């Protein structure tokens, strides 16, 4: 009975602990220092999402703990950071529908000139 | 978490647990136990460290308050994702 809360407790207390370093590497630097290092738009966007998927987490996890009973402001917020990484998913969508189209003539090129001298 | 993204696991991880515990009758030891919801304040306190080290990260001049000052930080992380996103499907639409 009271020994039921100790497994949670011990498994909170364990994720905490090996998130730790994953933070200190995820800053170990700027924001604006990251993204000037970057050439490429895409990666630009998956960081920004990629810090507001942490951060908005952290938040969450916090207010759990801390036992807030009105928990609908900081689902806002994951529901904001979901809606945005679709929206990233959805222009991944379109990118890979013309890659494969990309793919499929330069497959359609190899098997000409393999089959008709066959 | 079979994430295969390190940093992104972890982070499901600590969610879940976090939420898990909290769904659990925690008033009922923080009211027989003072030890107890000294550890939990504390696991939050490392919590609430975590993003304000990321809040640092973000807004690098340094040359309630927590929760405004997260608001304002999303604020500003998904008005760049929006810049982003409209400067990908700008050049994508104009291809």
């Amino acid at each position: 009975d009271i020994e039921k809360i100790k497994p949670y407790v011990r498994s909170f207390s364990k994720a905490l602990d090996e998130l730790k370093p994953e933070i200190e590497k995820l800053t170990s630097k700027s924001l604006d220092e990251q993204l000037l290092l970057l050439s490429d738009e895409r990666a630009k966007l998956e960081l920004i999402n990629r810090y507001a998927y942490v951060l908005s987490s952290l938040m969450f996890a916090n207010m759990k703990v801390l036992g807030v009973k009105d928990m609908s402001p900081i689902l806002g917020e994951l529901k904001r950071v979901k809606s945005y990484m679709d929206k990233a998913k959805q222009y991944d969508n379109r990118i890979t529908k013309s890659n494969e189209k990309s793919q499929a003539e330069q497959e359609k090129a190899k098997n000409i000139i393999s089959n008709v001298l066959d | 978490s079979e994430n295969p993204d390190v940093l992104l696991s972890r982070v499901i991880n600590v969610v879940r647990a976090a939420s898990s515990l909290a769904s659990q009758d925690v008033d009922f030891y923080k009211n027989l136990d003072r030890g107890f919801s000294k550890d939990l304040k504390s696991k939050a306190d490392k919590l609430a460290d975590m993003a304000n080290e990321i809040i640092l990260s973000i807004d690098e001049h340094h040359e309630s308050d927590l929760w405004n000052n997260f608001g304002n930080i999303m604020d500003n992380l998904l008005e760049m994702s929006d810049h982003s996103l409209d400067k990908l499907n700008c050049a994508i639409n104009s291809k």
